[PDB]
Protein backbone atom coordinates (compact mmCIF):
# COMPACT_ATOMS: atom_id res chain seq x y z
CA UNK A 1 0.00 0.00 0.00
CA UNK A 2 0.82 3.98 -0.16
CA UNK A 3 0.19 4.01 4.26
CA UNK A 4 2.51 6.54 6.35
CA UNK A 5 3.21 4.70 9.63
CA UNK A 6 3.52 6.53 13.00
CA UNK A 7 6.79 5.09 14.88
CA UNK A 8 6.00 5.39 18.26
CA UNK A 9 2.15 4.09 18.09
CA UNK A 10 3.19 0.61 19.29
CA UNK A 11 4.71 1.74 21.79
CA UNK A 12 2.43 4.34 22.91
CA UNK A 13 -0.82 1.95 22.82
CA UNK A 14 1.59 -0.50 25.09
CA UNK A 15 1.48 2.16 27.19
CA UNK A 16 -2.08 2.95 27.94
CA UNK A 17 -2.42 -0.98 28.21
CA UNK A 18 -0.59 -0.08 31.57
CA UNK A 19 -2.09 2.75 32.47
CA UNK A 20 -5.28 0.57 32.49
CA UNK A 21 -3.98 -2.28 34.03
CA UNK A 22 -2.53 -0.18 36.69
CA UNK A 23 -6.17 1.53 37.50
CA UNK A 24 -7.39 -1.94 37.24
CA UNK A 25 -9.75 -0.74 33.93
CA UNK A 26 -11.51 -3.09 31.97
CA UNK A 27 -9.39 -6.36 33.49
CA UNK A 28 -11.51 -9.24 32.36
CA UNK A 29 -9.20 -11.95 34.71
CA UNK A 30 -7.56 -13.16 37.67
CA UNK A 31 -4.17 -15.29 37.22
CA UNK A 32 -4.11 -17.53 40.44
CA UNK A 33 -0.22 -18.22 41.27
CA UNK A 34 0.00 -20.21 44.69
CA UNK A 35 -1.11 -17.56 47.12
CA UNK A 36 -0.97 -14.70 44.84
CA UNK A 37 -3.29 -13.01 42.34
CA UNK A 38 -2.57 -10.76 39.32
CA UNK A 39 -5.31 -8.68 37.06
CA UNK A 40 -4.92 -8.53 33.20
CA UNK A 41 -6.73 -8.07 30.12
CA UNK A 42 -7.31 -11.39 28.03
CA UNK A 43 -6.63 -9.95 24.82
CA UNK A 44 -2.58 -8.84 26.42
CA UNK A 45 -2.14 -11.98 27.77
CA UNK A 46 -2.67 -14.24 24.81
CA UNK A 47 -0.56 -11.45 22.75
CA UNK A 48 2.38 -11.98 24.69
CA UNK A 49 1.90 -15.87 25.70
CA UNK A 50 1.48 -19.23 23.60
CA UNK A 51 -0.09 -20.41 26.74
CA UNK A 52 -2.85 -17.63 27.17
CA UNK A 53 -3.22 -17.59 23.79
CA UNK A 54 -4.55 -21.47 24.09
CA UNK A 55 -6.44 -21.14 27.09
CA UNK A 56 -8.54 -18.10 25.79
CA UNK A 57 -9.02 -19.23 22.14
CA UNK A 58 -10.81 -22.75 23.77
CA UNK A 59 -14.42 -22.67 23.91
CA UNK A 60 -15.11 -23.06 27.53
CA UNK A 61 -12.16 -21.25 29.29
CA UNK A 62 -12.42 -17.81 27.25
CA UNK A 63 -15.63 -17.28 29.39
CA UNK A 64 -13.43 -18.34 32.62
CA UNK A 65 -12.94 -14.47 35.14
CA UNK A 66 -10.20 -16.90 37.11
CA UNK A 67 -7.29 -19.11 36.04
CA UNK A 68 -5.13 -21.49 38.39
CA UNK A 69 -1.66 -21.40 36.83
CA UNK A 70 0.41 -25.01 37.47
CA UNK A 71 1.64 -25.24 41.16
CA UNK A 72 5.56 -25.21 40.12
CA UNK A 73 5.10 -21.59 39.00
CA UNK A 74 6.80 -19.27 41.05
CA UNK A 75 4.70 -15.59 42.00
CA UNK A 76 7.70 -13.40 41.54
CA UNK A 77 8.61 -14.73 38.00
CA UNK A 78 4.81 -14.54 36.97
CA UNK A 79 4.91 -11.11 38.21
CA UNK A 80 8.22 -9.99 36.05
CA UNK A 81 6.83 -11.73 32.87
CA UNK A 82 3.25 -9.86 33.63
CA UNK A 83 5.38 -6.71 33.77
CA UNK A 84 7.41 -7.57 30.76
CA UNK A 85 3.86 -8.39 28.97
CA UNK A 86 3.10 -4.79 29.42
CA UNK A 87 6.48 -2.98 29.31
CA UNK A 88 8.66 -4.45 26.93
CA UNK A 89 11.00 -4.32 29.78
CA UNK A 90 11.82 -7.59 31.87
CA UNK A 91 13.59 -7.36 35.31
CA UNK A 92 15.97 -10.13 35.22
CA UNK A 93 18.76 -10.67 37.73
CA UNK A 94 20.64 -13.46 38.71
CA UNK A 95 18.68 -14.01 42.00
CA UNK A 96 15.50 -14.58 39.58
CA UNK A 97 16.95 -15.78 36.46
CA UNK A 98 16.02 -19.53 36.86
CA UNK A 99 12.61 -18.68 38.25
CA UNK A 100 12.23 -16.55 35.04
CA UNK A 101 13.45 -18.74 32.36
CA UNK A 102 10.78 -22.00 33.94
CA UNK A 103 7.71 -19.12 34.15
CA UNK A 104 8.65 -18.15 30.19
CA UNK A 105 8.78 -22.17 29.28
CA UNK A 106 5.63 -22.51 30.48
CA UNK A 107 3.66 -19.50 29.46
CA UNK A 108 5.48 -20.23 26.17
CA UNK A 109 7.38 -16.92 25.49
CA UNK A 110 10.36 -17.89 23.21
CA UNK A 111 12.01 -14.60 23.18
CA UNK A 112 12.16 -14.53 27.19
CA UNK A 113 13.07 -17.88 27.13
CA UNK A 114 16.18 -17.04 24.72
CA UNK A 115 17.65 -14.32 26.59
CA UNK A 116 17.77 -16.24 29.92
CA UNK A 117 19.46 -19.38 27.87
CA UNK A 118 22.06 -16.62 26.86
CA UNK A 119 22.06 -15.07 29.91
CA UNK A 120 22.53 -18.52 31.88
CA UNK A 121 25.12 -19.68 28.97
CA UNK A 122 27.61 -16.65 30.11
CA UNK A 123 27.66 -17.22 33.68
CA UNK A 124 28.85 -20.79 33.25
CA UNK B 1 5.77 9.27 10.71
CA UNK B 2 7.83 7.30 7.98
CA UNK B 3 7.23 5.88 4.71
CA UNK B 4 7.22 2.02 6.05
CA UNK C 1 16.04 -0.01 37.05
CA UNK C 2 18.28 -2.39 36.05
CA UNK C 3 15.74 -4.39 32.96
CA UNK C 4 16.57 -5.23 29.37
CA UNK C 5 14.22 -4.32 26.64
CA UNK C 6 13.05 -6.51 23.48
CA UNK C 7 12.53 -3.85 20.94
CA UNK C 8 10.05 -5.24 18.99
CA UNK C 9 7.60 -6.44 21.94
CA UNK C 10 5.13 -3.61 21.40
CA UNK C 11 4.98 -4.01 17.76
CA UNK C 12 4.32 -7.83 18.21
CA UNK C 13 1.82 -7.59 20.91
CA UNK C 14 -0.53 -4.86 18.56
CA UNK C 15 0.12 -6.95 15.39
CA UNK C 16 -1.30 -10.04 17.94
CA UNK C 17 -4.32 -8.05 19.05
CA UNK C 18 -4.82 -6.91 15.17
CA UNK C 19 -5.08 -10.84 14.59
CA UNK C 20 -7.87 -11.12 17.43
CA UNK C 21 -9.59 -8.66 16.00
CA UNK C 22 -9.78 -10.18 12.06
CA UNK C 23 -10.61 -13.39 13.62
CA UNK C 24 -13.32 -11.77 16.13
CA UNK C 25 -11.91 -13.07 19.47
CA UNK C 26 -13.02 -11.39 22.70
CA UNK C 27 -13.89 -8.27 20.60
CA UNK C 28 -16.48 -6.66 23.24
CA UNK C 29 -18.06 -3.84 21.53
CA UNK C 30 -19.76 -3.01 18.00
CA UNK C 31 -19.12 0.97 16.68
CA UNK C 32 -21.72 1.77 14.73
CA UNK C 33 -21.16 4.67 12.31
CA UNK C 34 -24.22 5.27 10.14
CA UNK C 35 -25.70 2.01 8.30
CA UNK C 36 -21.65 0.38 9.16
CA UNK C 37 -20.28 -1.82 11.80
CA UNK C 38 -17.25 -2.48 13.36
CA UNK C 39 -16.34 -4.64 15.92
CA UNK C 40 -13.55 -4.17 18.26
CA UNK C 41 -11.86 -4.45 21.73
CA UNK C 42 -12.16 -1.79 23.69
CA UNK C 43 -9.22 -1.44 25.64
CA UNK C 44 -7.39 -1.26 21.87
CA UNK C 45 -10.37 1.98 21.19
CA UNK C 46 -9.84 3.36 24.92
CA UNK C 47 -5.78 3.01 24.13
CA UNK C 48 -5.96 4.97 20.76
CA UNK C 49 -8.39 7.44 21.36
CA UNK C 50 -8.98 10.54 23.62
CA UNK C 51 -13.24 9.85 22.71
CA UNK C 52 -12.78 6.02 23.51
CA UNK C 53 -11.52 6.71 27.21
CA UNK C 54 -13.90 8.98 28.54
CA UNK C 55 -16.55 6.42 27.14
CA UNK C 56 -15.46 2.96 28.19
CA UNK C 57 -14.21 5.03 32.08
CA UNK C 58 -17.82 6.25 32.06
CA UNK C 59 -19.64 4.07 34.92
CA UNK C 60 -22.53 3.41 32.12
CA UNK C 61 -20.93 3.42 28.84
CA UNK C 62 -18.22 0.80 29.91
CA UNK C 63 -20.75 -1.87 30.14
CA UNK C 64 -22.60 -0.75 26.76
CA UNK C 65 -21.76 -3.20 23.89
CA UNK C 66 -22.77 -1.00 20.76
CA UNK C 67 -21.94 2.59 20.64
CA UNK C 68 -23.36 4.91 18.10
CA UNK C 69 -20.99 7.78 16.43
CA UNK C 70 -22.17 11.00 15.47
CA UNK C 71 -24.21 10.74 12.22
CA UNK C 72 -21.79 13.45 10.37
CA UNK C 73 -18.76 10.54 10.71
CA UNK C 74 -17.55 9.02 7.49
CA UNK C 75 -17.31 5.29 7.57
CA UNK C 76 -14.47 5.22 5.33
CA UNK C 77 -12.87 7.78 7.93
CA UNK C 78 -13.98 5.75 10.51
CA UNK C 79 -12.34 2.51 8.88
CA UNK C 80 -8.61 4.36 7.81
CA UNK C 81 -8.68 5.09 11.42
CA UNK C 82 -9.61 2.12 13.21
CA UNK C 83 -6.90 0.20 10.64
CA UNK C 84 -4.05 2.93 11.71
CA UNK C 85 -4.86 1.73 15.95
CA UNK C 86 -4.30 -1.69 15.15
CA UNK C 87 -1.55 -1.50 12.73
CA UNK C 88 0.82 2.11 13.15
CA UNK C 89 -0.07 2.54 9.25
CA UNK C 90 -2.66 5.61 8.08
CA UNK C 91 -3.71 5.24 4.67
CA UNK C 92 -3.97 8.70 3.99
CA UNK C 93 -4.93 10.03 0.73
CA UNK C 94 -6.18 13.14 -0.89
CA UNK C 95 -9.56 11.51 -1.57
CA UNK C 96 -9.92 10.42 2.03
CA UNK C 97 -7.65 12.97 3.87
CA UNK C 98 -10.88 15.51 4.95
CA UNK C 99 -12.89 12.48 6.12
CA UNK C 100 -9.63 11.13 8.24
CA UNK C 101 -9.11 14.70 9.49
CA UNK C 102 -12.61 15.19 10.84
CA UNK C 103 -12.52 11.80 12.34
CA UNK C 104 -9.63 11.84 13.94
CA UNK C 105 -10.38 15.70 15.63
CA UNK C 106 -14.07 13.82 16.99
CA UNK C 107 -12.13 10.63 17.98
CA UNK C 108 -9.23 12.89 19.46
CA UNK C 109 -5.82 11.15 18.26
CA UNK C 110 -4.02 14.67 18.37
CA UNK C 111 -0.74 12.56 15.95
CA UNK C 112 -3.30 11.76 13.25
CA UNK C 113 -4.98 15.37 13.32
CA UNK C 114 -1.45 16.92 13.44
CA UNK C 115 0.08 14.42 10.28
CA UNK C 116 -3.67 15.19 8.11
CA UNK C 117 -3.26 19.34 8.56
CA UNK C 118 0.37 19.12 7.73
CA UNK C 119 -0.27 16.93 4.41
CA UNK C 120 -3.07 19.74 3.67
CA UNK C 121 -0.88 22.70 4.27
CA UNK C 122 1.82 21.25 2.12
CA UNK C 123 -0.95 20.90 -1.31
CA UNK C 124 -2.16 24.73 -0.72
CA UNK D 1 17.35 -7.21 23.21
CA UNK D 2 18.81 -3.76 24.36
CA UNK D 3 19.91 -1.58 27.31
CA UNK D 4 16.69 1.24 27.55
O1 LIG E 1 6.41 -16.79 22.23
C1 LIG E 1 5.24 -16.67 21.91
C2 LIG E 1 4.37 -15.44 22.06
C3 LIG E 1 3.04 -15.89 21.52
C4 LIG E 1 1.84 -15.22 21.36
C5 LIG E 1 0.77 -15.87 20.74
N1 LIG E 1 -0.26 -15.03 20.28
C6 LIG E 1 -0.93 -15.06 19.10
N2 LIG E 1 -0.35 -15.69 18.05
C7 LIG E 1 -1.00 -15.63 16.89
N3 LIG E 1 -2.17 -15.05 16.64
C8 LIG E 1 -2.74 -14.44 17.67
CL1 LIG E 1 -4.31 -13.80 17.37
C9 LIG E 1 -2.16 -14.38 18.95
CL2 LIG E 1 -2.93 -13.52 20.23
C10 LIG E 1 0.92 -17.19 20.31
C11 LIG E 1 2.12 -17.87 20.47
C12 LIG E 1 3.17 -17.20 21.09
N4 LIG E 1 4.47 -17.65 21.35
O1 LIG F 1 -4.49 11.62 20.97
C1 LIG F 1 -4.83 10.96 21.93
C2 LIG F 1 -4.69 9.46 22.10
C3 LIG F 1 -5.27 9.21 23.46
C4 LIG F 1 -5.43 8.04 24.20
C5 LIG F 1 -5.94 8.12 25.50
N1 LIG F 1 -5.71 6.99 26.30
C6 LIG F 1 -5.30 6.92 27.60
N2 LIG F 1 -4.67 7.99 28.12
C7 LIG F 1 -4.22 7.86 29.37
N3 LIG F 1 -4.34 6.81 30.17
C8 LIG F 1 -4.97 5.77 29.66
CL1 LIG F 1 -5.24 4.45 30.74
C9 LIG F 1 -5.47 5.73 28.34
CL2 LIG F 1 -6.23 4.31 27.72
C10 LIG F 1 -6.32 9.36 26.03
C11 LIG F 1 -6.17 10.52 25.29
C12 LIG F 1 -5.65 10.43 24.00
N4 LIG F 1 -5.40 11.44 23.07
CL1 LIG G 1 8.51 -13.23 24.55
CL1 LIG H 1 -2.93 9.39 17.08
Amino acid sequence: DSCIQFTRHASDVLLNLNRLRSRDILTDVVIVVSREQFRAHKTVLMACSGLFYSIFTDQLKCNLSVINLDPEINPEGFCILLDFMYTSRLNLREGNIMAVMATAMYLQMEHVVDTCRKFIKASE
Amino acid sequence: WVIP
